[PDB]
DNA sequence: CGATATCTAGAGGGAT
DNA sequence: TCCCTCTAGATATC
């Protein structure tokens, strides 16, 4: 199945306020959040669907005829030529086009366009798994001077509620602020702040946008009674470029591909059970597929606590693989989000990490891993920067760990260690999760942009991961200087 | 290149001697050689392995000659390790009636490493001797023993039924024979190989005596036959005036099975008989054949296929300009998180070798980084051909070297922001004081560590990462189960290997009534619905 | 200068 | 049905 999520932005007159700050218009926030909303899917091949509707316009466009309603986008994939469409919008030239084939500040009535928002939800013809609308708008009572307006809204909100498609508001910043308790709060489905920073919508957005598909929904088994099941999932996940896929040369379709397995004499189709699995060593060994698979077995899959070790034990350098993260699933067993958040409340306040015994699936070696406790930490506009839970740890084993080489311990007089902090305390900069992006990633899908919309030279990503070479220098000065002197010889 | 390593393995009378429900510890060293020899046949390594056994009821040695050295048997001479060799050891080799001094058999694998090295070029020597030391010997040959082993470069390790420093579990965690159990020539014995450590190398040597339940969880028999891995040349600069040479080892690095399974013939068991190929059709109805003069290669840009030919693929790649080591800046290790490290390795950065100045530099910077509690975000690009990384490295102090640790940090797109609902805020999964308490008692009965000694110092109990991957120990069984037995199923695990992956027995005594309470406190029952 | 390592490309189990 | 992990095979580079 897949599931479609509908943007939803007002086009009133008092999105185009810039409230006399250097920052941008509300109106372009949304539009390039929308726009980097976009830009995500298309880089994590999301299949996904998308559409992007704008009210209290003066023209119309939608299938009910309605009024101030229209529908830039209806509900589709995501592709080249509705991010240059999009991009349309951007900036305040953007913005003047948005006023001259767009209009602005008419009145509108918020029944017709949740009416509006369901038809386009059943317009398409797929497996729809959920249906969400998000709504940007800096206006808290967009009907305060018609209370039988609001009140169509709330039963339009209501039974699109039951139908089953779920409906979430991102405020923006508003002089005097926003307040949802006003008229929002009966029909969105603690909360998050205002926006003040498109990163700050960004982050808001992708919270709630992306859907958490557990990796694994394994059981944390105390012992061989007290059972309890968890999900497992992978917070960090390294990106991969897509694989390419085959064409045809002059229509430019996808052509299957299948492998086929046949003896070189005879050429029939042989099955898995008319062949074996061999290796040599020297001048010798054969196993079946079923040997081959038992012999990797030695626990059933899941997690089987071993003990529980202090957190100081656990090696900062011991890095294995990215951990996951671990967290309760009362679908399956019944009573364990009550155990888990006992072990975590507990684990946390003796700062001790449960060591378990982690098998992903059947027939795979086990490996020890640390159920690292993690407490929610949220920011200061309410965003999840930390989730509750365990994290899972991979423990290395001895075969991973390598000996090196030794030298002698050349240690370092004061003094070069006072130049070396000076040069660290110049070079400071506060480090973020998300300060950094792939080069290779940016560069490839620059490209294909470029070759999507027949451009014929494709923009050149700037590397951010380059480090600011001039500017460096210039901010350290002359420390370099001093430090070769008191560190290098004059001849080297 | 390669090692030659000689087994001095005890087969005397006194080595059968079983204690009722403890193995004896000629099956125990057995176990211990049957491990050692697999690794070096399956992993397929060039190193050369003689095995020497001393006890025997015959003698057969170079060094008979006078009535001397008798009860000695080199059963194998300086060879590459086979399946001849594993067999023997499985079967052949039976236990013996005689007493043999373990220093002469000592000074007879001295002999054979002296007189079978010739010609061959071997970088490292090693002897490892498995005895009880429960027999009488003679303390004459011992300085010139010393000597022999100093001048020739020939390390030397010791492995007794006791360890050095309830129910015995072969392979176990913690339990260990009664230090005041062994016999008087047991302690002289062991007083020897002491001193005869402590001359060889110094305080170490008393780390470097090890027992069969023990070794048989560790790797400590390949510790002197490892090859040290190869550095990795680059310099760490800091802007475009600073520039600190530098060189890079994998101190992680998951291990993987070298060899590969083959799809070979079920009857004539040959890899050429069999063939595999992939024929391209179109996806839609009524499939047709492409032939592959059709087939040009072409990218998904969300709903939008675009074709892209391999040359221009190359042509308009992301070009780095290659090796490189290079600080962004550095913030605050606070700031830093571990869940956030990504790869597959870790990286320990030296200074260059036979490089003061370099030393200096480097010893400078991770001072000062340890000192302000910061941590340095390089760019690391392995060569001109690698994807540039963005990584964190810290430094990392030792009494023996410093150096600086380099993981990889993940970039924007590697990021999930998922939301969970908190745990805390829940007025249906909340506990009670009771269940609390339990989880309380649980938590401190099932401790893996201990405050031992008064000198606050932390023991561990299971120290996990000591523990070698039980995947390969159990390959290489099967795979010298199914050579030597072709007609009999795949045995059954170990018993050690549970031994080994299982918490200490103490552990599991404990925590019998905090989980009996947890059990009656915490209702759990599995769903049948959704 | 060639052996090591990295990017890349095919199967299989499991959540959806 | 697709994602992630595992396992093979290729190969430009130091
Ligand atoms: O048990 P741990 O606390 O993790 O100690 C380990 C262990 O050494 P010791 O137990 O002798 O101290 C490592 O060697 P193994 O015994 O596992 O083979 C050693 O490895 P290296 O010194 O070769 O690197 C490592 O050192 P490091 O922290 O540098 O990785 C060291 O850690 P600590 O000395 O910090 O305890």
């Amino acid at each position: 199945g897949r599931d479609s999520l509908i943007f939803l932005v007002d086009a009133s007159k008092a999105m185009f306020e810039s409230q006399s700050e250097d920052e941008l218009t509300p109106f372009d926030m949304s539009i390039q959040c929308i726009q980097s909303v976009y830009i995500s899917k298309i880089i994590s091949s999301d299949r996904d669907l998308l559409a992007v509707v704008f009210y209290g316009t003066e023209k119309d466009k939608n299938s009910v005829n309605f009024k101030n309603i229209y529908v830039l986008q209806e509900l589709d994939n995501p592709g080249a030529k509705r991010i240059l469409e999009l991009d349309q919008f951007k900036g305040q030239q953007g913005q003047k086009r948005f006023q001259d084939m767009m209009g602005h500040g008419s009145d509108y009535s918020l029944s017709e366009v949740l009416w509006v928002c369901a038809n386009l939800f059943s317009d398409v013809q797929f497996k729809m798994s959920h249906k969400r609308i998000m709504l940007f708008t800096n206006e808290d009572n967009p009907h305060g001077n018609d209370s039988a307006k609001a009140s169509r809204a709330r039963t339009k909100a209501g039974d699109l509620r039951d139908t089953g498609i779920f409906l979430d508001l991102m405020h923006l910043k508003k002089p005097g602020g926003f307040d949802i308790s006003l008229f929002y709060r009966d029909i969105i489905s603690v909360h998050f702040e205002e926006s003040s920073k498109l990163e700050d919508l960004l982050r808001k957005v992708r919270a709630k946008e992306t859907r958490k598909r557990a990796l694994s929904r394994l059981k944390l088994k105390l012992n061989k009674d007290i059972v309890i099941s968890v999900g497992i999932y992978n917070l960090v996940q390294k990106a991969l470029k897509p694989p390419p896929i085959k064409l045809y040369r002059e229509t430019n379709e996808p052509v299957k591909t299948k492998t086929r397995t046949f003896n070189t004499s005879t050429g029939g189709l042989l099955l898995p059970s008319d062949t074996k699995r061999s290796q040599i060593y020297g001048s010798r060994i054969i196993l079946e597929k079923e040997e081959t698979e038992e012999l990797k077995r030695f626990d059933d899959p899941g997690l089987m606590l071993m003990g529980f070790k202090p957190l100081v034990l656990l090696k900062k350098h011991h890095y294995l693989r990215p951990s996951l993260f671990v967290y309760p699933e009362e679908s399956l067993v019944i009573g364990s989000s009550t155990l888990f958040s006992a072990l975590l409340i507990k684990c946390l306040e003796k700062e001790v990490a449960a060591l378990c015994r982690y098998t992903p699936r059947r027939n795979i070696p086990p490996y020890f891993v640390a159920l690292v406790p993690q407490e929610e930490e949220l920011d200061d506009q309410k965003i999840q920067v930390t989730p509750p839970g365990f994290q899972l740890v991979f423990l290395p084993f001895a075969d991973d760990k390598r000996k090196m080489p030794f030298t002698e311990k050349i240690m370092a007089t004061p003094e070069q260690v006072g130049k070396m902090k000076a040069i660290v305390e110049k070079l400071r900069f506060t480090y973020r999760s998300d300060s950094f992006e792939n080069p290779v990633l940016q560069q490839h899908f620059r490209n294909l942009e470029a070759l999507a919309l027949d451009l014929m030279e494709p923009e050149q990503a700037v590397d951010l991961t380059l480090p600011k070479v001039e500017a460096m220098n210039k901010r350290l000065g002359s420390l370099v200087d001093e430090f070769k002197e008191l560190v290098y010889p004059p001849d080297y | 290149n390669k090692a030659a390593v000689v087994l001095c393995m005890d087969v005397g009378f006194t080595m059968s001697n079983s204690i009722p429900g403890i193995e004896s510890p000629f099956e125990q060293a057995k176990k211990v050689i049957t491990m050692f020899v697999q690794r070096q046949v399956f992993a397929e390594n060039k190193d050369e392995i003689a095995l020497v056994l001393f006890g025997t009821d015959g003698t057969d040695n170079p060094l008979s000659g006078g009535d001397q050295y008798q009860n000695i048997t080199v059963h194998r001479h300086l060879m590459l390790p086979d399946f001849d060799l594993l067999e023997d050891i499985e079967s052949k080799i039976q236990p013996g009636s005689q007493q043999a001094d373990f220093l002469d058999a000592l000074i007879v694998s001295m002999d054979v490493i002296q007189h079978e090295t010739i010609g061959k070029k071997f970088e490292k020597r090693h002897i490892e001797i498995f005895t009880d030391l429960s027999s009488r010997f003679s303390k004459s040959q011992l300085d010139i023993i010393i000597h022999s082993l100093k001048k020739c470069d020939i390390s030397l390790q010791f492995f007794l039924p006791f360890s050095l420093g309830g129910p015995f579990r072969l392979g176990g965690h913690g339990p260990s024979f009664p230090l005041k159990g062994i016999t008087e020539q047991q302690k002289e014995g062991l007083e020897i190989v002491k001193m005869v450590m402590i001359s060889l190398e110094g305080e170490d040597g008393l780390d470097e005596i090890y027992s069969f339940s023990e070794s048989l969880r560790k790797l400590c028999v390949f510790k002197k036959i490892e090859r040290h891995s190869i550095h990795w040349p680059c310099r760490l600069t800091i802007g475009s005036n600073l520039s600190i040479r530098i060189a890079a080892y994998k101190s992680i690095l998951q291990e993987r099975v070298k060899k590969t399974w083959t799809v070979v013939d079920a009857k004539t068991l040959k890899k050429e008989d069999i063939q595999k190929e992939t024929v391209y059709c179109l996806n839609d109805d009524d499939e047709t054949e492409v032939l592959k003069e059709d087939i040009i290669q072409g990218f998904r840009y969300g709903s939008d296929i675009v074709p892209f030919s391999k040359v221009d693929e190359e042509q308009m790649k992301y070009k780095s300009e290659g090796k490189c080591f290079s600080v962004l800046g550095f913030c605050k290790s606070s700031q830093v998180q571990r869940r956030f490290f990504m790869g597959n390795q870790v990286l320990k950065v030296f200074a260059a070798r036979d490089d003061e100045a370099a030393a200096v530099a480097l010893s400078s910077l991770i001072h000062a980084l340890d000192d302000l509690d910061m941590v340095a975000i390089v760019r690391y690009a392995y060569d001109k051909r690698a994807n540039p990384q963005v990584g964190v490295a810290f430094p990392h102090i030792k009494h023996n070297y410093e150096c600086l640790v380099y993981v990889q940090l993940p970039f924007m797109e590697d990021l999930r922001q998922y939301m969970f609902s908190s745990l805390k805020n829940s007025k249906k999964y909340a506990p009670t004081e009771a269940q609390l308490n339990a989880v309380d008692a649980l938590i401190d009965s099932m401790s893996l560590a201990k405050k031992d000694e008064k000198t606050d110092t932390l023991e561990d109990l299971f120290p996990t990462t000591k523990i070698p991957n039980p995947r390969f120990q159990r390959l290489f069984q099967c795979l010298l189960h199914r050579a030597l037995h072709p007609r009999e199923p795949l045995p059954p695990i170990q018993q050690h290997i549970w031994n080994m992956l299982n918490p200490p027995a103490e552990v599991t005594t404990k925590s019998q009534i905090p989980l009996s309470k947890i059990k009656t406190l915490f209702p759990l029952i599995e769903a049948k619905k959704k």
